């Protein structure tokens, strides 16, 4: 309507649509890009497999922890 | 036009008791088919042995005595 | 080296220096009041820092004489209990400061300074080890109060509603003065660390303990005395009623924790049962009641009577989970519940109503404002990921290890807490609007955004990562579990 | 768009006509392509290897 | 996405009347009243306002549906009516 | 119309202080004294039986004789 | 004036009989081919009862034929969208007119 | 790599919802959609890893709760199981999006639909990949916080409101069952953990004392958390709250109701089999429930009117079906059955919400009619969709229903017949409902108005594609998962889910039986159609039978109105309440009771008494 033009919402509004919404999606996409690298490295770190795959599985590539737990008789 | 003091609370073809009626007997439709399933007695007309497993029924690999 | 001396010290420097200022320098005063508050915020902050969690002894002890044979003496120390009580304490003065900003300029000095003898009222009351001087400070809160609720109360009922209060809290008072008279002069001293190590003939341990019951169920209202809250909390300032729910709830289980539970450990075990009962029916009862209330601040006022029964739940477990896990929902009610006056400050400030049948569909008007009251609500009803949740999960657990059915009673507390809860914040907030009623609205300016940003973040703080305040207090609570028990 | 009596019919696009044709065509002839393979098992008539 | 005009309301509900077996079809102004110019029974100008409501999708509330009598009162009601 | 204070009506605010002023509305009739001797006498009562029960099933479960909870 | 009013509010009260009445039989008869000969005899329900001319028989009719509505009705009747009770009612409503925001409110002296 | 599987949805959640004034109704669209895909397709890299390459990952991020034992990690555990959820919801989730992309076009507030679409698949992904009871029950009423937030997306609708508080205080009902059986997990084994639980699930052979009863310790337990089951499942219990649910907007339909958060009981009851295969008493008590549950909502939803509530009513049958198959202790085909109706019944809700959207939003089927020919695709696509649900022969629908039916036939106790004999007629219903939709929204004359035929649009590319994609998935995915699901002597599920060697009944369904059994789901969908076909397309309509007889009519409205729950359950239990809140806690407990015998009810005689002193 008239007064909802004057009300401001972090979602936008009804309709919302600004001008420059595509310059404002790339960025969004950036800098989601560089909050799910350190995401990515840690989860790559504290991850554990105890079972070896049965084929070259991708997560090789990064995650070191493959037949690690097999001495479960001395876990902390 | 003063309020209604429960004025914070606010199917008419049936009333809540002869619904209710009828809700048991919807109910018991289903407790006279399990006493029905309870009178036909499948358990003594299986068709095959109970299943025996090696090794005294798998009693190490189940977790019993060594 | 900060110690207590200097933290109960501040706020008696800045209500002194507001005494002798003029009225006319409106603007020095409220500057001069919040600052004190803030340093006095910093300073609780710093004595949280320097606090060893290995050890069941009073750390940052303090002595000063007060009898002349030292019999009784101003003794202050904090332990792993009462240290989180003092910080809030501290936290919640300079929001209630900031919340009385705008209109501060027909309060007066007076306002600031009383809200300033309130704070070195409360914070002596978590600090003291002495039964009696507990006693002094915890009664020295009435006298603020009662110039809080009548003079700057909102209606013509602000006479009648300070009287019952005063009178309730009179006849608990001196029916506890009674007992610690006894005490003392069976005992010797009023010493606490005293007091824990003198044994007790099984015949006096119910009268004390019921003594002292009658005081503290009055300030943690039960069943029978919870008619009091109700109406001294409605007619009181948005600020008065953060500091009457936020602290003033919390005296009367921090007294069962401190001076109930451990001095007389075989009375606790035989009143067991009761406190169960009255606490499960006080859940049952309570949530219920709180459905078919009209007023906005007494539905409110009504949920933390659930919460804080549901607390001497946990108390009276006696194990880790239990007593542990009941600290956490006092902290954590004690930043829910004032942010839910907040709220409800934010819209009587504007529209001068309490009534829910006139507000609706603010969701499209102030949409700041139900973001930030949703996620209250959310907390309010106990949702994993906030701060309520991890202390009524950690009460049932251990309450469950004790009796199955007052956990099972307690359960439904949750299932009635969010009916009404959500049911409130769909009439405010969702619906269509009542331009008939009120037209004019205006969202969160920057003190609103600004005030709930602590809120905000220290709830799922406390949400998401508890360990933090649950390392702190393990060694504490722990020697508070077994007293008596030596195996 | 065809018009009988005030009312018109929009005829849909060629896109999803052929699209709907051939999903059913193709649903018909994977359960037909099934029932040549195990369907005498189903109807109990020869067991895959068993007897 | 744009409310008919006027006279194409006026088009839909003078057939709507006219394809009626009743009425003589010889002379139907906008302008006539149901029992003083056509000379109808008072049922069937119920089954008329219906036949209405269905052809322009909408629902009149059942207290003022009987109120339309006239040609010109049906035209005005489906004209002022936004959603329709 | 430039304030922002409720258009407050009669009929609700009327209703509201009848709600609010219920204090002074008892005749003590028997509905009265029956649902508070019922639901605020009986209720605690059967309460506290059952978790007296609980703990003496609990202390027979394990052997031990009762324990004394008065 | 009875000749006027207390007559002629059956006259009404029978065209809102005959409108619920024809609503329901649509919905009770899902198929527009089938409806055409139930409507038939409905109307032919009225039709029959035209002979009457004294009020002394003819309101026991009416309240009759309410009853008889009143209990075949439709459990579930149909409802336009948007029309009240609808599905589509109050989905994205137009904004009330008169409503102001307004700014700064909260500010100190 | 398994983070990002979890936490995209949240991240783009976060953004659509806290900066979408900033990217309006496209980039809050494409945020969450391209957010939720990229967690798609890193589910398929953890299927060919995890379930195809046998080698399960645990990830612990920090300790949530440390008690002295009352131990809750932040964990995640990516098993077989947990897999196949992942694939199911995630995939669910990117199509729900890609769908709502056109059909919230014109809607204003999208962004916050899109941010509230993020933040369930979140929820759903911390509810599967649930290490422990806590995160578990984190997800579980996350998933019910989402669904209640969705359900009134139209805030001014007053129906929506009411829906979704109905719905949150079922949901309620089932957290205080979920509570109390996690509750009763860790006084056993003093700890929450999935692992140390269902490792020491079998020593425990004791008795507890539970509100004044002498019961067993793991019975009560496994009785406890179906509850919740129940809750979120829609069961025989607490139902009422699904079919109201619809009041949302389709795509909520499609994934909150359909694909996810209904089959969260079932994913729960599988993921505990370990400790459920040690109570056989709780066994008894899901196989009834799943039964009762299947007929019921088969039975109910024979005579709606209303396009999707028709459906809601196929998801209860099928979700008693899988509960009850979960009851003969076979998860497997459980799982395998929920996998298969997360596709065929996605595709309904999406083939019914496409034609609703194009028909002016018009949602009786009484004013809808031969719109085969103006909805080719469409149509096409709900064809697919009934034939999988009713189960056609070598269908996605086929592979799972008639092996849960010929297991319920084998297993030879007083429980298992009567499952067996609920589920062999819910079949029959099933097939008439649904061949009933069929018909009367395409094949019949057409019922429907002059302006919503002008005003027709079929589906375009962005609600095309998901349909496809399912019609796809509805032809072939059963048949490609029949094998490695529930074949004899896999080894997909690892340890996954345990089913103990003695009630395993796998082997003796496939030939232990009659042929005829085998065939008896077929013969009773053929009747169903042949009685729908008979009563719909062609008949002299003798509902002049429901305008003479009084039982017709009465019968009639029983079935319409949900058996008459929603009435009596009201006037029972919720005004009862209402009525206790008021009449007596508020009224006459603490109103003046108190007060006359308190400080100024009577007390006040002081003056009274202080004036006398004159004397
Ligand atoms: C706390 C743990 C669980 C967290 C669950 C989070 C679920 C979302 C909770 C908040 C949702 C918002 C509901 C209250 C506001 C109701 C709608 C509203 O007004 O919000 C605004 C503001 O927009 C939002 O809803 C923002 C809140 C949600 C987005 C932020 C969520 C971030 C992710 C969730 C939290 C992350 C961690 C969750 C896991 C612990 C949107 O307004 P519009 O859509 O534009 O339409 C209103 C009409 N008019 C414009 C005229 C006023
Ligand atoms: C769901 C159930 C479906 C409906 C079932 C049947 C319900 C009704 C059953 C009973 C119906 C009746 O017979 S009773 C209803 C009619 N009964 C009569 O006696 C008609 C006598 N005529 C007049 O009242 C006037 O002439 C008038 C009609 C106004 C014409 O207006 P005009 O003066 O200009 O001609």
């Amino acid at each position: 309507g008239d007064f909802r033009a004057k009300v401001w919402s972090m979602t936008g509004g009804p309709n919302c649509r600004p001008k420059h919404w595509r310059r404002n999606t790339a960025i969004a996409m950036f800098g989601v890009f560089l909050v799910c690298i350190p995401i990515a490295k840690l989860s790559a770190k504290l991850e554990q497999r105890p079972h070896m795959p049965v084929r070259p599985i991708p997560s090789q590539i990064w995650c070191k922890n493959f037949g690690t737990k097999d001495d479960y008789e001395k876990e902390h | 036009k003063p309020l209604s003091v429960n004025d914070e609370l606010m199917a008419d073809t049936v009333g809540k008791y002869e619904a209710l009626a009828w809700l048991s007997g919807g109910l018991g439709f289903f407790v006279g088919l399990g006493l029905l399933a309870v009178l036909n007695d499948k358990a003594s007309k299986v068709p095959f042995t109970p299943r025996v497993y090696p090794y005294d029924n798998l009693r190490v690999e189940l977790g019993g005595e060594p | 080296y900060f110690n207590l001396s200097g933290l109960i010290l501040c706020p008696v420097l800045g209500s002194i220096i507001l005494l002798f200022i003029p009225n006319s320098r409106i603007r020095l005063i409220r500057l001069i009041g919040l600052c004190a508050s803030l340093i006095t915020f910093l300073y609780s902050l710093v004595l949280w820092i320097q606090f060893d969690s290995s050890t069941a002894k009073f750390q940052f002890v303090e002595s000063l004489r007060w009898l002349p044979y030292e019999n009784i003496n101003f003794y202050l120390g904090i332990d792993g209990i009462s240290l989180f009580f003092v910080i809030l304490t501290t936290f919640l003065i300079p929001i209630c400061i900031l919340v009385g900003w705008s209109g501060m300029r027909s309060y007066g000095k007076e306002y600031i300074i009383a809200f300033l003898i309130c704070e070195f009222l409360m914070i002596a009351v978590f600090c003291m080890l002495d039964l009696l001087l507990f006693y002094v400070f915890f009664e020295s809160v009435l006298i603020p109060m009662f110039i809080i609720i009548g003079v700057w109360g909102s209606r013509q009922r602000k006479i009648k509603a300070a009287y019952q209060f005063f009178l309730y809290t009179l006849l608990g008072s001196l029916f506890m003065l009674l007992a610690i008279l006894l005490i003392l002069f069976q005992t010797g001293t009023t010493d606490l660390q005293i007091l824990l190590t003198t044994e007790f003939s099984e015949r006096r341990q119910i009268f004390l303990w019921i003594a002292f019951f009658a005081s503290f169920a009055v300030k943690v209202p039960m069943v029978p005395v919870h008619i009091w809250l109700p109406e001294a909390h409605v007619e009181a300032p948005t600020a008065g009623s953060v500091i009457l729910a936020g602290i003033l709830l919390k005296f009367g289980t921090y007294g069962f924790l401190r001076f109930s539970i451990p001095m007389f450990p075989e009375a606790t075990l035989c009143f067991t049962p009761f406190i169960y009962t009255l606490s499960a029916i006080a859940i049952i009862y309570t949530s219920l009641t709180t459905l078919r209330q009209i007023d906005l601040k007494k539905i409110i006022a009504y949920s933390s009577v659930a919460h804080m029964n549901l607390v001497t739940i946990g108390m009276f477990s006696l194990n880790i989970q239990g007593i542990g896990g009941s600290i956490l929902l006092m902290l954590s009610h004690g930043l829910v519940s004032s942010a839910l006056f907040l709220c409800v400050g934010v819209l009587y400030d504007r529209h001068k109503t309490r009534l829910v049948r006139y507000y609706g569909g603010l969701v499209s008007t102030m949409p700041n404002f139900s973001t930030i009251f949703f996620f209250f609500t959310l907390a309010n009803m106990s949702l994993p990921g906030t701060s309520s949740f991890i202390g009524e999960f950690l009460i049932l657990v251990g309450a469950f290890q004790r009796n199955s059915l007052v956990a099972t009673l307690a359960a439904l507390g949750m299932i009635l807490g969010a009916a009404y809860s959500l049911w409130l914040y769909n009439r405010v907030v969702s619906g269509n609007l009542k331009p008939d009623f009120l037209h004019k609205f205006s969202d969160l300016n920057g003190r609103e955004v600004f005030i709930f940003i602590p809120f905000l973040v220290g709830l799922v703080w406390m949400g998401v990562y508890p360990k933090v305040f649950l390392d702190c207090m393990h060694t504490s609570v722990s020697n508070l579990v077994q007293h008596g028990k030596f195996h | 768009g065809i018009t009988y009596k005030g009312v018109t019919v929009h005829t849909p696009k060629t896109w999803h006509t052929v699209t709907g044709k051939g999903l059913c065509a193709v649903m018909w002839f994977w359960i037909l392509y099934r029932a040549k393979q195990d369907g005498p098992v189903v109807m109990g008539w020869r067991h895959p290897w068993d007897g | 996405d744009d409310h008919l005009s006027r006279e194409a309301v006026v088009d839909r509900v003078l057939d709507v009347v006219k394809s009626f077996p009743k009425v003589d079809p010889s002379k139907v102004t906008p302008e006539v009243h149901f029992q003083n110019d056509l000379g109808l029974d008072s049922l069937d100008t119920v089954e008329i306002v219906m036949a209405i409501e269905e052809e322009f999708k909408l629902e009149i509330p059942d207290k003022e549906a009987d109120k339309i009598d006239s040609c010109s009162l049906a035209i005005e009601y489906v004209y002022n009516h936004p959603m329709s | 119309g430039g304030g922002m204070e409720t258009n407050k009506n009669k009929f609700i605010e009327d209703w509201g202080s009848a709600r609010e002023n219920l204090e002074h509305n008892f005749r003590w009739t028997r509905r009265n004294f029956a649902l508070i001797g019922i639901f605020g006498i009986a209720l605690p009562i059967i309460v506290y039986k059952g978790i007296v029960k609980d703990f003496h099933m609990q202390d027979e479960d394990a052997g031990r004789p009762h324990r004394k909870f008065l | 004036a009875a000749y006027f009013a207390r007559r002629a509010a059956q006259k009404e009260r029978v065209r809102i009989l005959y409108r619920r009445a024809l609503k329901d039989t649509l919905n009770w008869a899902v198929h527009r081919h089938i409806f055409y000969r139930d409507a038939s005899d409905l109307r032919e329900k009225f039709n029959v009862n035209q002979d009457v001319e004294d009020v002394d028989r003819i309101d026991k009719l009416i309240a009759h034929g309410e009853a008889e509505y009143n209990k075949w009705r439709h459990p579930d009747p149909y409802i336009v969208p948007w029309a009240p009770g609808g599905s589509k009612f109050c989905r994205n409503p137009t904004p009330p007119a008169g409503i102001e925001i307004v700014y700064n409110y909260g500010l100190e002296d | 790599m398994y983070l990002l599987i979890v936490f995209l949805p949240l991240l783009g959640s976060s953004v659509a919802g806290f900066f979408g004034r900033f990217l309006g109704s496209e980039g809050s669209a494409i945020m969450t959609t391209t957010c939720v895909s990229f967690s798609s397709i890193l589910s398929l890299i953890a299927f060919y890893e995890v379930a195809l390459g046998a080698s399960a990952c645990y990830l612990r991020i920090a300790p949530w709760i440390s008690s002295e034992m009352f131990d809750a990690s932040w964990g995640f555990l990516f098993d077989s199981l947990t897999v196949v959820m992942l694939i199911v919801v995630t995939f669910i989730s990117s199509l729900v999006h890609l769908y709502s992309i056109s059909y919230m076009s014109e809607d204003p507030h999208s962004p916050r639909f899109m941010c509230y679409l993020s933040i369930f698949t979140f929820f759903m992904l911390m509810l599967v990949t649930g290490d422990n009871f806590l995160q578990l029950f984190l997800g579980w009423e996350g998933v019910g916080l989402a669904s209640y937030l969705l359900i009134h997306f139209w805030f001014t609708r007053l129906q929506a409101d009411k829906a979704a508080i109905k719905a949150m205080l079922v949901n309620r009902v089932g957290d205080f069952g979920l509570a109390l059986g996690i509750l009763g997990c860790f006084t056993l084994f003093q700890t929450v953990d999935f692992s140390t639980i269902f490792a020491c699930a079998s020593v425990p052979r004791n008795s507890w004392i539970f509100c004044n009863m002498r019961l067993n310790a793991i019975s009560l337990i496994c009785i406890l958390l179906f509850i919740g089951a129940v809750g979120k499942s829609a069961q025989i219990g607490l139902h009422t709250w699904l079919p109201d649910a619809m009041e949302g907007p389709t795509p909520v339909s499609a994934l909150i109701h359909a694909a996810t958060m209904v089959t969260a009981g079932v994913f729960m009851i599988a993921r505990c089999s370990p400790l459920f295969e040690y109570s056989p008493t709780a066994l008894i008590v899901i196989t009834f429930a799943g039964a009762m549950t299947s007929f019921l909502a088969a039975t109910t939803g024979i005579l709606q009117n209303d396009l999707k509530r028709v459906i809601a009513y196929s998801t209860c049958s099928q979700l008693g079906y899988m509960i009850f198959a979960c009851g003969i202790s076979n998860y497997s085909v459980s799982v395998f059955h929920l996998m298969n109706h997360a596709f065929f019944k996605a595709l309904l809700f999406l083939s019914a919400g496409s034609v609703i959207h194009a028909m002016s939003d018009e949602q009786d089927m009484r004013k809808m009619g031969g719109l085969a020919s103006s909805f080719p695709l469409t149509y096409a696509m709900m064809l697919i969709g009934s034939l999988s649900l009713i189960g056609f022969p070598f269908l996605t629908g086929f592979y799972s229903k008639d092996v849960i039916l010929e297991l319920a036939y084998t297993k030879y106790t007083i429980s298992g017949n009567f499952a067996f004999w609920l589920g062999s007629v819910s079949v029959l219903f099933t097939s008439y409902y649904s061949f009933r939709l069929l018909f009367l929204t395409f094949l019949v004359p057409t019922n429907s108005f002059g302006r919503d035929i002008s005003r027709c649009h079929d589906a375009p590319i962005p609600m095309a594609i998901p349909l496809i994609l399912l019609a796809l998935g509805s032809l072939f995915v059963g048949y490609l998962a029949k094998d490695m699901m529930i074949g004899l002597g896999t080894n997909f599920w690892a340890n996954s889910l345990l089913v103990l060697p003695k009630n395993e009944i796998l082997a003796e369904s496939e030939f232990a039986a009659p042929t005829i059994i085998k065939l008896i789901p077929i013969l009773f969908s053929t009747l169903g159609a042949f009685v729908a076909y008979n009563v719909n397309l062609v008949a002299d309509q003798f509902q002049r039978a429901f305008q003479t007889s009084t039982f017709c009519n009465r019968l009639y409205s029983f079935f319409n109105k949900r058996w008459f729950f929603d009435q009596v359950l009201n006037d029972f239990l919720v005004r009862s309440f209402l009525r206790f809140g008021y009449e007596v806690s508020f009224e006459a407990l603490d109103k003046g009771a108190i007060e006359i015998l308190g400080p100024y009810g009577i007390s006040y005689t002081f003056r009274r008494l202080a004036e006398r002193i004159s004397q």
